[PDB]
RNA sequence: GUGGGAGAGGGUGGUGGAAUUCCCGGAGUAGCGGUGAAAUGCGCAGAUACCGGGAGGAACGCCGAUGGCGAAGGCAGCCACCUGGUCCACCCGUGACGCUGAGGCGCGAAAGCGUGGGGAGCAAACCGGAUUAGAUACCCGGGUAGUCCACGCCCUAAACGAUGCGCGCUAGGUCUCUGGGUCUCCUGGGGGCCGAAGCUAACGCGUUAAGCGCGCCGCCUGGGGAGUACGGCCGCAAGGC
């Protein structure tokens, strides 16, 4: 499915380089904390390569989860 | 003998069983039943059927604590992780939320040969 | 690594001529330059093979710069070879 | 040289003389590494994805600084050393990368 | 040469979270586990399920791809240092400095070997439970070497694209990674698919040739005997050539 969003849509411009951004970061991981592959994220390969390495900085700065609890179900 | 009265129901589904475990909000358990603690002995305690009747036990005891509400908690897949979650729904226990926790390594610790692949 | 000062530093001290850049005596200056400073860090990091191909590379390119060399012009290359110390 | 950005969590618990004793040891040490400090920001304590060492929250500093390369990771391990310093990340500085820019 | 770029290319030191196991503690009780069904096994010396704290070892989920890098073997958390290759632009410098390459040298997955560590999970051999006509197996419970590290050996492979390296030439279409430009488009480098001519025994290949050409290397010459015997060389051995 997938056809609700694409996560860059969404948003503004922004650097996808700053790994303390919280707010704009959290919009990329999933209920878990699972990063988003690019059919949801909607970005390209660069891009998403470097969202990645960023998140996963924010991540052991303590700013974004590793893995979450999933909820309802 | 306590009086709780809102608690949390760990319900855990394996392949070959279900465990509901059910606690006080930090986690220190005061009922808990099983596949086999219901009459079931071999693989059929990996009934999805096991599963209710196991919920429904812990839910009975934990109501004898005076329990409430609880909060559902499912580690595991396995047969009835859905039938326990039911069970509970209606078990005359308020459901406030269930949540899955199901436990999976960062790629640590190499399988039995049984799960590689 | 290696600074544009520290290149443009051996450049200019073996071009032939002013703007001299390519020819002959400035490849194996900068090889050479490149050379010690890969076989530096190949003293320790011993475990690095994929860098000790590069280094035999360099090699083999120097060596045949300077069979040219002194193919060509055996005054340019004995001088070459005694400035910079190799060969001996 | 080169121009680095370095990352302190402390401890959410430190009174003022605590903190500005730990910062003290921060800067001291900074220098002691031969790091030049262009800029920086104190974002104070903020909420945690996760508990890092038993603590839900914690105290972000970041600097811009130019250092020697040969000095940094040494110099990340002195910071480390204090007890109320939790985190710890030195990143090499980028030009910014924009998206829908 | 100058100025730009992408990358699990390599070495060293750091360091992060998830999970498994174990130890301590709390709370809890009659089972857990496991399979086709079971039994061995574990559990009242209190297991399983749950919470808290600790110790260690090993591997890095999502991103992740039909993706990228490397000569190959191969390379995947994050950070810093050290270091190899490579592509594009400018058309600036040298002026045939080139290609190939017997022998030599170096690298070379896994398993294996030596010394010394390490040892959580997995697990040859092995010890058991099942299954079976038997079951020196598949399945289940345990389990040593080993798998991990350092240093030194070993030199093999479905080490594969089963396709040697370099250069020139011969329609296009389409997807993708990565540069540049007057950015719908034009122009490089890489990875795929369909296909012109052409080739092929056929399957198929087809600007990433298995097409058309030139250079240089390696190899083949019916099947078994046999990768055996003999000799030599290498290796601590296993064994390799
Ligand atoms: N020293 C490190 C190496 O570890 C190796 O151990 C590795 C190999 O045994 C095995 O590699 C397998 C591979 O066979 C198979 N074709 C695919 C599989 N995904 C790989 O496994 C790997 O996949 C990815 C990338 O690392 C990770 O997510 C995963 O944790 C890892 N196990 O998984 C192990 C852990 O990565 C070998 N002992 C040897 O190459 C070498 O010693
Ligand atoms: N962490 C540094 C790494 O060390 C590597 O080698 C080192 C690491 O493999 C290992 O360091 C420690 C070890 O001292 C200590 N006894 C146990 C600890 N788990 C190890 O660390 C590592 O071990 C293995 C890697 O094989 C991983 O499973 C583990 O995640 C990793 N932390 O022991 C080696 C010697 O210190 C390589 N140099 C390179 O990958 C990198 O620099
Ligand atoms: N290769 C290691 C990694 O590569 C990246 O950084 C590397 C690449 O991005 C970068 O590539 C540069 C290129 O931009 C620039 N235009 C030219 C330069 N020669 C290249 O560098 C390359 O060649 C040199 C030899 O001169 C090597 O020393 C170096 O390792 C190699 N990457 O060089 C960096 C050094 O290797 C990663 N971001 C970084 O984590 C890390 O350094
Ligand atoms: N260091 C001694 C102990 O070794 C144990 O393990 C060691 C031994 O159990 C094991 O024995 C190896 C054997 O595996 C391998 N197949 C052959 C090897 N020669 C043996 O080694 C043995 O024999 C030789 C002489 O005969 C001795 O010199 C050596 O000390 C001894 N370990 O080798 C291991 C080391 O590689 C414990 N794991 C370790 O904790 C403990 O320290
Ligand atoms: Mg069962
Ligand atoms: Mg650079
Ligand atoms: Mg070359
Ligand atoms: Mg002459
Ligand atoms: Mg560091
Ligand atoms: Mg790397
Ligand atoms: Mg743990
Ligand atoms: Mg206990
Ligand atoms: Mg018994
Ligand atoms: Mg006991
Ligand atoms: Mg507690
Ligand atoms: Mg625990
Ligand atoms: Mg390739
Ligand atoms: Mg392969
Ligand atoms: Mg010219
Ligand atoms: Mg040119
Ligand atoms: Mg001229
Ligand atoms: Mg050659
Ligand atoms: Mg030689
Ligand atoms: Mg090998
Ligand atoms: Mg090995
Ligand atoms: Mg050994
Ligand atoms: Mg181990
Ligand atoms: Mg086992
Ligand atoms: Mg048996
Ligand atoms: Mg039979
Ligand atoms: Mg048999
Ligand atoms: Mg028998
Ligand atoms: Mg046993
Ligand atoms: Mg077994
Ligand atoms: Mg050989
Ligand atoms: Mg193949
Ligand atoms: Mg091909
Ligand atoms: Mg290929
Ligand atoms: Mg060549
Ligand atoms: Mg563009
Ligand atoms: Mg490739
Ligand atoms: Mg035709
Ligand atoms: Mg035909
Ligand atoms: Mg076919
Ligand atoms: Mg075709
Ligand atoms: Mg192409
Ligand atoms: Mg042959
Ligand atoms: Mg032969
Ligand atoms: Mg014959
Ligand atoms: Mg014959
Ligand atoms: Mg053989
Ligand atoms: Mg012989
Ligand atoms: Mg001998
Ligand atoms: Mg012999």
């Amino acid at each position: 499915p997938s056809r609700k969003a694409k996560v860059k849509a969404t948003l503004g411009e922004f650097d996808l380089r700053d790994y303390r951004n919280v707010e704009v970061l959290k919009r990329f991981l999933s209920e878990t904390g699972k990063i988003l592959p690019r059919r949801r994220t909607g970005l390209s390969a660069k891009e998403q390569r470097i969202l990645a390495k960023t998140i996963k900085r924010a991540r052991i700065l303590g700013l974004l989860p590793f893995t979450e609890k999933l909820v309802r179900k | 003998k306590r009086q709780v009265a809102s608690g949390r129901a760990y319900i855990h589904a394996s392949y070959n069983n279900t465990i509901v475990t059910i606690t006080d909000p930090d986690g220190n358990p005061i009922t808990w039943s099983s596949g086999g603690v219901i009459g079931y002995k071999g693989s059929r305690k990996g009934t999805p059927y096991a599963a209710q009747l196991a919920a429904l036990d812990a839910a009975k005891k934990a109501m004898a604590y005076g329990m409430q509400s609880v909060d559902v908690i499912v580690r595991g897949t396995g047969a009835g992780r859905e039938q326990a979650i039911r069970a509970l729904q209606a078990s005359g226990l308020q459901v406030k939320s269930i949540v899955d926790d199901t436990p999976v390594p960062h790629n640590g610790c190499r399988p039995k040969k049984k799960f590689r692949k | 690594p290696i600074t544009k000062e520290e290149k443009q530093k051996v450049i200019q001290e073996f071009a032939r001529f002013p703007g001299d850049t390519g020819s002959t005596e400035v490849q194996v200056a900068l090889l050479t330059l490149r050379i010690n400073r890969l076989s530096e860090h190949l003293k320790v990091h011993k475990k690095d093979h994929h860098s000790h191909r590069g280094l035999l590379m360099m090699v083999g390119q120097r060596r045949r710069l300077l069979r040219y060399l002194q193919r060509e012009d055996p005054e340019r290359y004995r001088a070459l070879i005694e400035k910079l110390g190799i060969r001996g | 040289m080169r121009r680095y950005e370095v990352n302190i969590v402390l401890n959410p618990n430190l009174d003022q003389s605590q903190l500005a004793l730990e910062k003290e040891i921060i800067q001291r040490a900074l220098e002691n590494y031969g790091a030049r400090v262009e800029k920086v920001e104190e974002l104070g304590l903020r909420r945690l994805a996760y508990p890092i060492a038993k603590d839900p929250q914690g105290y972000f500093l970041w600097y811009q600084v130019e250092m020697p390369e040969d000095r940094v990771n040494d110099l990340a391990r002195e910071l480390r050393i204090r007890d109320n310093v939790r985190r710890v990340m030195v990143v090499k500085s980028q030009e910014p990368f924009l998206a829908n820019a």
